[PDB]
């Protein structure tokens, strides 16, 4: 007759999701630009054609020591400071609550009307395409799937097989 | 979503995705070392 | 990876690969692009000469579709005098 | 309660101390309510004092089993499938020893895995499916992957019928309260519409794929997925497409016929697991009667009829309340689907109904001790929720003056009888088997009772055995052989493998353990029928009914007042039980290897797994240890670093969790207490205790953990025992 | 809020008697008898052979009865109603032209109301015939007694 279940952070799904998906713009628009035939050719001779490798995973370390830092700046001063104990305001926590920050500290605040208010108008913009990149991105990373799957010949792993008529992968259009 | 000072609850056995798994991952370091019996260090 | 000379010289190529004559399929039943056959007309059983027969002929086969309905002999029951034997 | 309604919240009751007696689980801390809760989770007495629900739960919370039973069967058709062995051993029977299971090589793991038969590693089977299986009228790995995922389509679906029920607004009363029709439909259509359906698909498909393939092949050499449709043309090799009869009736002629069935009774000489060519017959010789049956009838009418002087006057009116129980009209089925189990149980080894079984020893015997402990298991329980009836289920006492009120009139009286009866028994039933000890250990079989020397002389033969392995010559039509090939007279040649079954004698040695299962059938019952009688009222404590069956014990005085109750009457009932067919069981294998399965090979000069060892040498219950405990076993104590060697390694644990049982089953209560504080104590020196004041077992659940164990100790030690003594050698 | 579904005594025969009428054109074979000359049997046995047939094949068949079964359920939500339908056009007084309105049957309304000459000399009857079309063809697709045949005959 209908679930119990607006998860209160029903609030705050909804922030790894502009994570998520406009971070899916990323992927989606510089691959199909790629640049069919750029005139073309992609060969990367440069620090990667002589000096034993480049990298993989010192990769890594250097690659997401950035990720590092600002992914973790990102939630835990998205906003709440106040930033311990005792009794509930309940996200889990708010147990910064009523107070944001600071009283009469320091400029915490952005902004003229006391509080944050990145003003009234704007709905428009990221309302639409941008819960977009969360749908968007549900098909064409539905077609991840789709783009790849059946290891190109270069292997059939548990011999099911199972039929056969012809190859998959991607490049776009289809016969039909 | 999750600050300062104890959280969310969670259910009666909460230990059977506790059991079961985590301790699972341990026959995951009982095949990385397929054996033991005494250990060499890092 | 690591690339010498030139994704390639030729690009991709013969994999597919159809052109003059896209044909296999569109065509094979290339017997019957145009299921053409016989006479125009008309006397019997045509099915000539390959195909062949007529194998129980007038509206059977043909039916097929044979044609046309005829005074006859209009199949139903009893005849054919069941010529067997 | 609320939380707080009626009507008017659907906010859910997630959060806030308690529920289950109204005092209840208090604020106030405890431990003992978290058996609670578990234990009477099911029960009413409370949910609430209306019946109404109850059996809108219970038609629910029933489904999830039959789903269940249904997620379970496809892991076991997959399973019986892709991890295969029975593509393999169907080829190749006689040959292969079959599997399903396979281990993954973790840690020790892989010695478990021991080479099975159509070339693989794996541990093996005796739960004999690759048998119902020979059916599949077209073979084939992948298909079983149909028929698994057909078995989780009913399921989600035959387990949204349980959402579609109490969750969803459910009927009500008249829908069970009125009972009028419901056996008419159950056993009309499906007891008849399966046995019938199942008849179509039992010689349409079945009969025909293992009547040529019981020669050779390899399938797909045979059986197609469609093949067997309006092409009764194949149908033609097992009997004629009706040629001119036109739905049975007569004015028909046979100068050389008579349709499929053309009855058997024996055994396939290539295949000895019964023929099929009846199988069918028979089935559909069911169906009929349920097709025919399932039309009585609408209910009191028949039961509101018979009576007499001494009779049952209540029979008349044997319960307006058997459309308002449950307890009662559950009780009542357990004794019958209980005891209509282990009669299974024997038609199966004196009789097999699937290809392959009997020269498979081991997969089909696990079965008879498994279809056993359930026609065991099933009945003290048939006894348990009588008392659950007899103490409470009914508002008041309108029910009155009738074939209870009868019974029970007598009651210090059907129970002052059957008591010495088992007396007579037990003296008769067992110190019989003690003289032999005591005279042979003495030591002088002039005089023991032997099958030899207390007159009874080289024959046991003439009395109704002799009279069914012949009676192929009464009203009887015939067809080779009897009915079941154990019985006296006639025929040898079962099997080009191993064995199957044979004449199977008797005398002593079969005439005196028949007679301890009296004995032991009818102590166990004594305690039951005593205990379920005497439920609610007696001359010990009349007050006696006052909270419910279980209760602990009354309390130290009147002597003892201790075990009373019917929980615990239904504690000491299971507690003989488990040997009523722990000793049925012992039976069973001593027997069907001492004699029976053993071996063919020239001029068939047989070899048992045992030359007759039984003869002269059970009749001395050290023989029992001698001959079988100590003699079979040493398979149990031999099978380390092996491939089964799971058995010998559960043997010790189970033959561990057994000799733990005493612990619980032996011991005091306030004493784990007196400990448990202790304890309680150096927990609150470090300060690491109080929340939740622990405390020691509900006197009974203490009994609950009793019981329970000694038989999930005391059992698998066998079953254990067992699998380790036909795999291997027999 | 949760989408609905009322259970009442007969929902399931207002449903089930539309699902039948819909099934009496799905009919088909002899509904539109030109339907098939042999179309019918999807694709003998012998049977008629003298596949089941040159064709009209393929594949993209799941992706119809899916994406038009996308509308089935629209003629059931968009005309729920509060009307806006013809979005029009921002611009342009020209678009009195309007076509029908809701139509059921010869259109907009009935229409061109002058009538009656010739033609000359409820409506579950506009059902239950056509099921007495529909389980016709059922054992039709079976219907042979093959070995033997019309005894009847
Ligand atoms: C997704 C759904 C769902 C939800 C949210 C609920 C919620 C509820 N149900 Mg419920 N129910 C459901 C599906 C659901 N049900 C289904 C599918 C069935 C039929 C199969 C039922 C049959 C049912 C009955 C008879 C009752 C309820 C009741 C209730 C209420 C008490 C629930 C509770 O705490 O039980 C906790 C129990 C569980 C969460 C598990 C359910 C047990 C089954 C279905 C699966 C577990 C078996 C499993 C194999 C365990 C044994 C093996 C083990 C070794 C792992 C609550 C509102 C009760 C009520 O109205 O209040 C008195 C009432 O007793 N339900
Ligand atoms: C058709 C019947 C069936 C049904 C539907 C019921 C239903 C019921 N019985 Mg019941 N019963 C049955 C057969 C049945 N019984 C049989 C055959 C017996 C004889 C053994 C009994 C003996 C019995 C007793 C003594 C009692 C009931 C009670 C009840 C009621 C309480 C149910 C409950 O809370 O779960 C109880 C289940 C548990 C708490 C789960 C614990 C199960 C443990 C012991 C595990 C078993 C060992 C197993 C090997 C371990 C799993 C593997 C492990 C090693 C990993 C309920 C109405 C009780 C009552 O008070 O009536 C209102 C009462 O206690 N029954
Ligand atoms: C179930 C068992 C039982 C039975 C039936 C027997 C029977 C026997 N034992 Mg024995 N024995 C037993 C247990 C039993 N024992 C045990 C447990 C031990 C070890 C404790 C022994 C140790 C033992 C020894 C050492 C010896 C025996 C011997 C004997 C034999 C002589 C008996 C005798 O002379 O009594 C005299 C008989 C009577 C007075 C007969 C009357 C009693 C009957 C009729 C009661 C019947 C009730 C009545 C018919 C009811 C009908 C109602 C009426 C109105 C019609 C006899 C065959 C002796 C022997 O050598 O045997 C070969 C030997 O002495 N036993
Ligand atoms: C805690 C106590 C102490 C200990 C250590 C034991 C130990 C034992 N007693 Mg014992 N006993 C004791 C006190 C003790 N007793 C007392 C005070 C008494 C009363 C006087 C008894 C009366 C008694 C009797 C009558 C018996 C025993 C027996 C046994 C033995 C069973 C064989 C065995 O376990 O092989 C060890 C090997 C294993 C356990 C291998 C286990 C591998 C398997 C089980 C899988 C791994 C475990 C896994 C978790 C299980 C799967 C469960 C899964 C679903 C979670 C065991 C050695 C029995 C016996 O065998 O001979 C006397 C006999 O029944 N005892
Ligand atoms: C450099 C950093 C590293 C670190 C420290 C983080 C840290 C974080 N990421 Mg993150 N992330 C990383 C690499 C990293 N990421 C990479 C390489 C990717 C893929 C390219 C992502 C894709 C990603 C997504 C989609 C999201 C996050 C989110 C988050 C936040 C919650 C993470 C979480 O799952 O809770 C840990 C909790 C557990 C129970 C485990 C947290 C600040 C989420 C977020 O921002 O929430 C507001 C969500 O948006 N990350
Ligand atoms: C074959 C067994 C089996 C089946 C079919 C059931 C079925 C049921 N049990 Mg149950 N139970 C069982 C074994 C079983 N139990 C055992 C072994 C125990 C241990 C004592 C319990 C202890 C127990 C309790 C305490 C409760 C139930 C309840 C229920 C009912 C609640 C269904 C629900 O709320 O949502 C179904 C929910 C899901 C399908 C969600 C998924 C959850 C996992 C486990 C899958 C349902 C009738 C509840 C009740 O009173 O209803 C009668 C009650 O809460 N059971
Ligand atoms: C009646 C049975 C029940 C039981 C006791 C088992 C038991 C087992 N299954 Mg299984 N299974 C079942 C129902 C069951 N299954 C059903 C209904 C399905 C269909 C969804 C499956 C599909 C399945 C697969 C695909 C696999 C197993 C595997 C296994 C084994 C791996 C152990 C594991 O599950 O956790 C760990 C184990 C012997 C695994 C196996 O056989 O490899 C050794 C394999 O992974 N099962
Ligand atoms: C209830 C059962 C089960 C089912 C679903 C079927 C179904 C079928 N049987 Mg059948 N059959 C069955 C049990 C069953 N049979 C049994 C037990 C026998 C032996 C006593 C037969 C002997 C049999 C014969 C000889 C034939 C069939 C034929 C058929 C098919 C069409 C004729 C018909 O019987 O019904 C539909 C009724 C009419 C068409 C009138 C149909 C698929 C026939 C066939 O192959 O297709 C035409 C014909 O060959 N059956
Ligand atoms: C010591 C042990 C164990 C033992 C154990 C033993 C020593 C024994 C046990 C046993 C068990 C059992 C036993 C269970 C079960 C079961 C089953 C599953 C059964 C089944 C069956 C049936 C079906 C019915 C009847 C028959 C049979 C039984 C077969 C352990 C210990 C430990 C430690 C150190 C610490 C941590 C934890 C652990 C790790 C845990
Ligand atoms: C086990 C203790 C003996 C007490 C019972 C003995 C009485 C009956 C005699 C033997 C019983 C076994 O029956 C067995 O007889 C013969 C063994 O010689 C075998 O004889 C079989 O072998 C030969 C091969 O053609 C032929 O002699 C027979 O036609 C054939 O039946 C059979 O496999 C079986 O019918
Ligand atoms: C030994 C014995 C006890 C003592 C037995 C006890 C206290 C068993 C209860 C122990 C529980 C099951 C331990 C539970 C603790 C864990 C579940 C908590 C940690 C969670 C896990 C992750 C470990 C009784 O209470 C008793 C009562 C009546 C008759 C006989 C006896 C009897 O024989």
């Amino acid at each position: 007759s209908d679930p119990e279940s607006l998860r209160w952070n029903v609030q705050a799904e909804l922030v790894h999701s502009r994570w998520a998906m406009l971070g899916a713009a990323g992927i989606f628009i510089p691959e199909f630009l790629t640049k069919l035939g750029i005139l073309n050719t992609p060969s990367w001779y440069t620090a990667g054609e002589q000096e034993y490798f480049t990298d993989t995973t010192t990769l890594f370390i250097v690659e997401l020591v950035f990720i590092g830092w600002a992914e973790g700046r990102r939630w835990a001063d998205i906003l709440n400071p106040g930033c311990v104990n005792t009794d509930p305001i309940f996200p889990n926590n708010k147990l910064t609550g009523t107070d944001v920050g600071y009283p009469g500290g320091l400029w915490f605040d952005p902004l003229g009307w006391g509080s944050a208010s990145p003003q009234k108008l704007k709905e428009l913009r990221t309302k639409e395409i941008k819960n977009g990149r969360l749908a968007m991105l549900a098909v064409m990373g539905a077609w991840f799937q789709h783009i790849y799957t059946g290891t190109g010949p270069i292997d059939n792993l548990f011999a099911a097989h199972l039929a056969d008529p012809h190859a998959t992968i991607f490049a776009a259009f289809t016969p039909k | 979503m999750r600050d300062f000072k104890t959280y969310l609850s969670v259910a009666p056995v909460l230990s059977t995705l506790w059991f079961g798994s985590l301790a699972g991952l341990l026959i995951e370091i009982n095949r990385f070392f397929p054996d033991a019996l005494t250990f060499p260090f890092f | 990876g690591v690339i010498e000379e030139y994704l390639e010289k030729s690009k991709t190529n013969k994999e597919l690969n159809d052109k003059k004559r896209l044909a296999t399929t569109g065509a094979n039943f290339a017997r019957a692009y145009t299921v053409e056959f016989g006479s125009c007309k008309f006397p019997e059983n045509f099915t000539g000469c390959q195909d062949l027969a007529k194998q129980k002929k007038v509206p059977f086969l043909s039916d097929d579709l044979d044609l046309e309905c005829e005074g006859k002999d209009k199949y139903k029951c009893g005849s054919n005098v069941f010529w067997k034997w | 309660l609320v939380d707080r309604d009626p009507i008017k919240t659907s906010f859910e009751q997630w959060a806030k101390p308690g529920h289950f007696s109204r005092t209840i689980a208090k604020g106030p801390d405890t431990t003992t309510w978290i058996w609670n809760l578990h234990a009477d989770a099911h029960d009413f007495d409370s949910h609430t004092s209306d019946l109404e629900e109850i059996s809108r739960k219970v038609f629910s919370a029933h489904f999830g089993q039959l789903s269940i039973i249904f997620l379970w069967l496809s892991g076991m058709y997959f399973h019986g499938a892709r991890f295969s062995n029975y593509e393999a051993w169907l080829n190749d029977p006689t040959h292969i020893g079959p599997s399903a299971q396979v281990v993954w090589p973790i840690v020790g793991q892989e010695i478990l895995n021991g080479d099975v038969g159509g070339g693989f590693r794996g541990i093996q089977i005796t739960s004999g499916f690759f048998q119902i299986w020979r059916a599949s009228g077209i073979t084939s790995e992948l298909q079983l992957y149909c028929t698994a995922i057909g078995a989780l389509v009913f399921a989600g679906l035959m387990l949204f019928a349980g959402w579609f029920h109490y969750h969803k607004a459910a009927p009500k009363l008249a829908w069970f309260q009125d009972v009028e029709s419901m056996l008419n439909h159950h056993l009309a259509g499906l007891l008849g519409l399966g046995s019938l359906s199942w008849a179509r698909h039992q010689v349409h498909v079945s009969l025909p794929i293992n009547q040529f393939l019981n020669a050779g092949v390899d399938p797909k050499e045979i059986p197609l997925p469609h093949e067997f449709i309006l092409n009764r043309d194949l149908l033609a090799q097992l009997y004629p497409s009706f040629a001119e009869g036109a739905t049975p009736f007569f004015t028909l002629n046979w100068s050389k016929y008579a349709d499929f069935l053309t009855f058997r009774g024996g055994l396939d000489p290539l295949t000895g697991g019964l023929w099929l060519t009846d199988i069918a017959h028979h089935h559909l010789a069911i169906a009929i009667l349920f097709l025919i049956a399932g039309h009585m009838y609408r209910i009191k009418d028949i039961l509101e009829a018979h009576k007499g002087p001494f009779t049952g006057q209540g029979h008349k009116g044997l319960y307006e309340i058997l459309t308002t129980s449950w307890h009662a009209q559950l009780s009542i089925n357990l004794a019958m689907l209980g005891s209509l189990t282990i009669v299974v149980a024997q038609h199966m080894y004196s009789m097999p109904p699937y290809p392959y079984l009997a020269t498979d020893y081991a997969t089909q015997l696990s079965l008879f001790t498994h279809h056993m402990w359930i026609g065991g298991f099933l009945i003290v329980g048939a006894a348990a929720h009588a008392a659950i009836f007899m103490v409470r289920d009914y508002d008041p006492t309108t029910r009155y003056n009738d074939l209870l009120d009868r019974v029970l009139r007598h009651r210090d009286a059907i129970i002052s009888h059957l008591n010495w009866v088992c007396i007579f028994l037990g003296f008769h039933s067992f110190g019989l088997y003690i003289h032999n000890d005591t005279m042979s250990a003495l030591g002088r079989p002039q005089d023991m009772f032997s099958d030899t020397a207390i007159q009874l002389q080289p024959v046991f033969a003439q009395w109704i055995q002799n009279t069914h392995a012949l009676a192929p010559g009464t009203t009887a039509p015939g067809a080779t052989a009897s009915t079941s090939l154990t019985w006296g007279g006639g025929d040898l040649v079962a099997v080009g493998n191993k064995v199957a079954l044979l004449p199977i004698p008797l005398g002593t040695a079969d005439f005196l353990v028949h007679h301890i299962h009296a004995f032991t059938i009818h102590v166990t019952v004594l305690i039951l029928l005593k205990g379920v009688l005497f439920a609610r009222s007696s001359r010990l404590i009349p007050d006696k009914a006052n909270l419910g069956f279980r209760f602990p014990c009354d309390g130290p005085g009147r002597g003892g007042t201790c075990q009373v109750s019917a929980w615990d009457h239904v504690f000491l009932g299971l507690f003989w039980m488990y040997n009523s067919i722990s000793v049925v069981i012992f039976h069973f294998s001593w027997k069907m290897q001492s004699d029976v399965w053993g071996t063919i090979n020239d001029q068939g000069v047989v070899t048992h797994i045992t030359a007759g060892n039984f003869a002269q040498s059970s009749i001395t219950i050290n023989g029992w240890l001698r001959d079988f405990l100590w003699a079979q076993a040493s398979q149990v104590i031999q099978s380390y670093g092996s491939s089964l060697s799971a058995y010998g390694l559960f043997f010790l644990g189970a033959h561990f969790v057994w000799a733990f049982s005493l612990m619980f089953l032996f011991s005091g209560r306030g004493y784990w207490q007196e400990l448990i504080e202790s304890i309680v104590w150096a927990h609150n020196k470090l300060k690491v205790a109080p929340a939740t004041q622990p405390r020691a077992l509900s006197i009974v659940q203490g009994r609950a953990v009793g019981v329970t164990h000694y038989l999930l100790g005391g059992i698998a030690t066998t079953w254990a025992f067992f699998l380790a003594r036909i795999i291997a050698v027999g | 809020s949760d989408p609905e579904g009322t259970g009442g005594f007969i929902e399931p025969k207002w449903l089930a008697y539309g699902e039948i009428i819909n099934g009496r054109y799905a009919m088909l074979g002899a509904v539109g008898a030109i339907a098939p000359e042999i179309l019918g049997k999807a694709g003998w046995f012998r049977t008629g052979f003298i596949y089941n047939y040159w064709a009209d094949s393929y594949t993209l068949f799941v992706f119809e009865m899916a994406l038009m079964g996308f509308a089935e359920h629209r003629r059931f939500q968009d005309w729920a109603k509060p009307g806006s339908m013809g979005k029009q056009y921002f611009l342009g007084l020209e678009k009195g032209l309007g076509g029908s309105g809701e139509p059921a049957y010869p259109g907009g309304p009935f229409f061109n109301p002058l009538g009656f000459g010739k033609d000359e000399k409820k409506l579950k009857e506009v059902k239950n015939g056509r099921l007495a079309m529909l389980a016709i063809l059922g054992y039709f697709v079976q219907a042979l007694v093959t070995g033997v045949g019309p005894y009847q005959n």
